[PDB]
């Protein structure tokens, strides 16, 4: 039956896409952020056991084959997933549809659907094999409807100035109709009759006839331009604001610039929207208008300007695709051109040192060779499309006029009709180009707000939680965790099952060694992720409970690598709470030991603060996090080493600080060194995903473990 | 469906993208 | 006088223009290349000692002097070179040119000329001066040229397709001016006396014409579109041709983005001489045959027109400004937007952990805001010109009408020649048109045109050299470093002056550590850049006066950081050497014991490296290398071993290899670790830029020196 | 001639944009 290949939004949604079409295949359509999500994509690639893992959640039965030499005998149930290596490169996932007379066809999700033989195709994939096969407790059902549906909402509040647009549309051709009516007046009522005060007014008539057309046409265009701008904010502004209440995994699967491609996106479907629902429904109308009164004009030449319209529309259609598909090659090769100029001139130390110049230039020139070759390849099929256009548009009006001549011959029609009816040919020639021009706007356009609205729709942080919040005011009481597991992704599961208790209002520090998910403790404690297996119990009562607002702006996190963002330091620093005075903030500083670089600054009220500011030290934006942490005055606290910038001198003020603190509060310390520790009431060291034991200095030294052999490392 | 299988260990690292 | 700013090219290069502006001041203008030369800008910025080196060398006599609070002093001479923090962000430099009214004047490269009272600027500006008098050791002399000649004499060997086009363009405006007038043909003959057998036959001649016309059009634009791409790919190539032949401070200096961004600069500037030498060519003469053509037609309706043309002309060149200067600030603000959005999405981890998404969401939605107001400010400016264009355009098209009827009433034209002159307007109103049009084009060409060519006028790295080759063929000899001294350009010397010798064929190892030297000595023996003071010797010869071709072809180097090119092992390993058997390859390969890595490899020497051996590991990486070094067969061998991946697995196989090299050829090792070092014969340690003491391991250690508290540290 | 005098490592940190 029918087939299907979903195309790439990203660039690393590969994997996502073939099991999309392999679905749809089966009549199964999901939006393609909910497989994303589900599959695990991350932003290397796609490993095919996450693709196994949705299959079998999904319906399918899918089984990992070890696809030999021969996959030819018809015994598996086609269409099915393969994995290939393009040009030697990267991997890539394409889908196998039918396999019958020596003829593989691939629904490949980079282009469309394509057709290779036994041994070009079988030279390129190395094995590999999805079987998929929608078996039991499956049904057939679609998640995903029209988006542009959904963005009429935005367009609907704003109602009153559409009509605005569209009424005074309406009265600019009504006169500009009008105005088009003069040349066939002078010829019948001035030439031969030469009137020579009714020439004087009807010139003052049509003069103020079209400058009230002017007028017109900038008060129309004030009016679009300002709904345009409307329209575009207000969607740029819904999904940023939507965006930010995601939970991590949507972070860490894509990059920052898929997030940030998105605001261009955006910006494509203002005009789309725009565009549309403008022409669509004025220059329609203009076109019945012109089509009528031509007909009342002529029958015969309103045929001729009619066949005229079709050949365009032909013309514009057989050449649209050729044209995208020259474009996507020049593009392609621009880049593929752009990374050999910029190796080239990066290495050029060493092509210096070995004095190889001719072998870059001869390359660098063959890669221009094919740049060029594409660039005059497609510029002659401009060439081709505007000389058939022209070849139309004159002919068109050569033999327009000949018919009216031959008309008036006849004694049909007369001049001054046809040099009015000439003249008015404008006004149904050039709407119709308008629709028929559109059409590729709304065929990227549809893509567009697909791509954007995938996003919007995908489940917030807020929702997936369960919350009861009246019966716990207070955080305080033992951290525990019990039987937790976790994994990142489809990753193996970096931490393990664990089981570790916290008591109230004691210093704990936290050890680990070569990444054994140290922080990623913090982070779940933190509730960034919530745990499959095992829960978190605090004050006796699971962490999945509380509400999680007051879970974040009750937790204090320094970030291993601190991060300030660009402004002020007054606001800065107080980041997430407004209404602050300046007393708490500055005992915070000298609590933190924060105001004695304050007095260098030029100005201590607005010390304006710079991205990556050569001014800025590590160790500075460590000490201004730590000063936030304590301004939000917790009972639970985190921290990570400041790792350089005398970490020794600092010890002393850190140490003053949790001590002169003077509550019983919590706090957890992560560092691979051992020397701070030693005072700690209560130490937890980390291997490979597992706390090897509990307890303090004292006693894991008598232990003879191998917490012995690490301190005998460090002396 | 009788070709020959393939471990799960294959299947990690199978980076496909 | 009046006053001269030079505009900025670079984003990093205010230093520089203001001293070429005062340059022109006193009527020298040069070259701002030659200036960023001897200012020594680099990527951070500019320091003032550059410029009161540079100023010094050339004449100025120059003395920097603190700016105090109160300049109302006119004792100074005007004008002057300051700086001013313009933001935070960045400092500027600036000239202020003289002080009338307490009114100060400032030509800012980044922005034209500007003028300010004492109570804004002194708050921006920062105390500083550099006072700069011509101190009779400056002469008036100019020394830059128009480039645009030098770039037409690559347009002077294509005399044929210009030729061919120019034939071509005449006979298409020729062919349109025939077929013009079939108005006035139809409206005087056909209609009136009714002749259909001519009217067949005239329709099929012009239609005829018509059709020529447009073939004639189709074989124009052929040849233009040929000869653009062929002078685009010479000036590309030529361009980069020359640039791969400078020395490295040049690459130092600047970033791979400068040096990318002249390739689009190129096919910026193609498009004018190319399109611009056309139009001035063709459709200036063609406005002038027309000009005639309409002159005999009608005098009074060619005033008409003119006065058109002129109304246009005037409003073109008004708001030509305006437009720039809005869309100048429209780019500025939407960079601005997307660095401060790229900023909230990577801090996604204290966003979310404050709770201060609400504090983010504000300020973006208040920049959106700003961005919006300044494209709405950009589009009214472009309404207006839209809506005063078509205006002109309107009142023109009636008014030639009013001025025919009244000439065919009074009796002095007939009907057809009316329609006649209308049709002919096209002719001599589009190419005035175009003329009009091509100004900001020519404006912008011109600066591209001094950006791309002020690098293709400085002398390239060969000839700065005087070499004696034919005496000396051979590498051999003792090598001497003797009271030499090298900076890399106006900043603290690395080097200082120092006697060195490294004999014949023997065993030397380099230590260098603390952020000494170990590669900058190893570069000044690579003649990469040239010495100060002092000479290198060698085999009783100083080395700048061999050929420097033989000299790259006899050192073999390997750097600190290893460099991979996109292609195969095969071509990657001869990089630059040819003509070679696989034979001896494969001996390297022995030495260099890369065939443990082969046979796991698909193929074995065709093996394709994906992107610039992303898939290899370093210390794989640095082995390739070695191989590439071993192919050269050099005398003098410099190696810098693996930091930490050596592992002392690959340790022993190159002190085999280096053992086996079997022949008395110089070597050289750089390390940051003693280990092995011990069975070198000399070793010599770099401290500070300081050779303290020279001798071998035993003697070191026998001295109870730093080396030997180096020893005992490492060991 | 007025101002107060500059000296060289000062002038060297005389940085521009
Ligand atoms: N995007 C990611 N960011 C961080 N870790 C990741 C990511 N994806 C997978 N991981 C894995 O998660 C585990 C824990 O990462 P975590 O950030 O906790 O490192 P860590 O224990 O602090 O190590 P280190 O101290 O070396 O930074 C690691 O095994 C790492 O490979
Ligand atoms: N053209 C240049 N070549 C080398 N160093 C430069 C240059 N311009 C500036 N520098 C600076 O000079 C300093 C010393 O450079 P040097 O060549 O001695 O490096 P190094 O100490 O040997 O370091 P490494 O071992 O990493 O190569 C560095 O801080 C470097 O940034
Ligand atoms: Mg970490
Ligand atoms: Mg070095």
């Amino acid at each position: 039956k029918k087939y299907v290949c979903v195309r790439q939004y990203d660039l690393t949604d590969c994997g996502a896409a073939c099991l999309s079409s392999i679905a749809q295949y089966y009549g199964l359509k999901m939006s393609l952020a909910k497989i994303r999500e589900m599959t695990g994509t991350d932003t290397q690639g796609t490993n095919a056991y996450g693709l196994i893992h949705a299959a079998k959640q999904l319906g399918f039965s899918a089984k990992g084959v070890k696809a030999s030499k021969e996959d030819l005998l018809k015994d598996f149930r086609l269409p099915a997933i393969a994995n290939v290596i393009v040009d030697n490169r990267l991997a890539h996932f394409v889908v196998i549809y039918s396999i019958k007379n020596r003829i593989i066809t691939v629904a490949d999700p980079g282009k469309g659907i394509v057709r290779y033989s036994m041994d070009d195709f079988c030279s390129i994939w190395t094995g590999g094999l999805v079987l998929l096969e929608p078996g039991e407790a499956f049904q057939k059902g679609d998640y995903t409807q029209n988006m542009m549906v959904k963005f009429a909402g935005f367009l609907k509040p704003l109602k009153k100035t559409v009509l605005c647009i569209f009424l005074a549309s309406l009265l600019y051709t009504a006169l500009g109709i009008a105005g088009s009516f003069y040349i066939k007046f002078l010829f019948d009522d001035l030439i031969k009759f030469e009137k020579l005060n009714d020439l004087h007014i009807i010139s003052a008539g049509f003069a103020v006839i079209f400058l009230l057309q002017i007028f017109l046409n900038y008060y129309r265009s004030i009016l679009v331009t300002k709904l345009g701008m409307s329209i575009d904010k207000s969607i740029m502004m819904e999904y940023y604001s939507h965006v930010l209440k995601l939970p991590m995994n949507f972070f860490n699967s894509r990059k920052v610039g898929e997030i940030i491609s998105r605001f261009m996106d955006a910006s494509k479907i203002r005009q789309a929207i725009s565009g549309a629902t403008l022409t669509i429904m004025i220059d329609t109308i203009m076109a019945v208008i012109g089509g009528i009164l031509l007909y009342i004009q002529n029958s015969s030449l309103f045929f001729i300007s009619f066949i005229i319209i079709l050949l365009y529309g032909i013309i514009v259609t057989v050449f649209n695709k050729p044209i995208q598909n020259a474009n996507r090659q020049i593009m392609e090769d621009n880049a593929k051109l752009t990374s050999a100029l910029v190796e080239s001139v990066k290495g050029i130390e060493t092509i210096k040192s070995f004095g190889a110049e001719e072998q870059t230039e001869k390359s660098t020139r063959d890669k221009i060779e094919t740049v060029m070759k594409s660039s005059f390849k497609e510029g002659m099929l401009y060439i081709n499309l505007s000389s058939l256009t022209g070849i139309v548009a004159g002919l068109g009006g050569i033999v327009i006029l000949w018919a009216g001549a031959y008309n008036v011959i006849k004694g049909n029609m007369s001049g001054g009709q046809l040099l009015a009816f000439n003249a008015l040919l404008a006004y149904f020639l050039t709407p119709v180009k308008n629709l028929i021009d559109l059409q590729p706007l709304i065929q990227t356009a549809v893509v567009a707000s697909n791509r954007l609205g995938e996003i919007l729709e995908l489940a917030t942080e807020k929702e997936l939680r369960e919350d009861s919040d009246d019966f716990v005011i207070s955080l305080k009481g033992d951290i525990e965790f019990r039987n937790v597991d976790f994994r990142y992704g489809l990753r193996k599961p970096v931490l393990k099952n664990i089981n570790l208790t916290i008591p109230k209002g004691k210093t704990v520090a936290i050890v680990g060694e070569s990444g054994s998910g140290k922080t990623t403790l913090a982070k779940l404690l933190m509730n960034f992720y919530s745990p499959e297996k095992g829960d978190i119990l605090i004050n006796g009562h699971s962490i999945k409970n509380i509400s999680l607002e007051l879970i974040r702006k009750k937790i204090a996190f320094v970030s291993q690598d601190v991060f300030i963002f660009s402004g002020t330091v007054k606001e800065n620093l107080c980041l997430g709470n407004e209404n602050v005075d300046m007393d708490e903030i500055i005992k915070a500083a000298k609590m933190a030991n924060a105001h004695d670089f304050i007095e260098k600054l030029p100005l201590k009220y607005d010390t304006f603060l710079n991205e990556s500011g050569a001014n800025l030290s590590e160790g500075q934006k460590q000490r201004l996090a730590i000063a936030r942490a304590l301004l939000k005055k917790p009972d639970i606290l985190i921290l990570d080493e400041a790792t350089s910038n005398l970490d020794s001198i600092t010890e002393n003020h850190i140490k003053d600080a949790i001590y002169g603190l003077e509550d019983d509060v919590t706090v957890i310390i992560i560092a691979h060194r051992l020397s701070t520790i030693v005072n700690c009431d209560k130490i937890y060291l980390l291997k490979d995903g597992e706390i090897v034991e509990s307890g303090s200095h004292t006693e894991l030294i008598a232990l003879k473990g191998c917490y012995f052999k690490m301190w005998k490392q460090t002396e | 469906n009788i070709g020959r299988e393939l471990t799960d260990e294959e299947l990690m690292e199978m980076t496909g993208g």
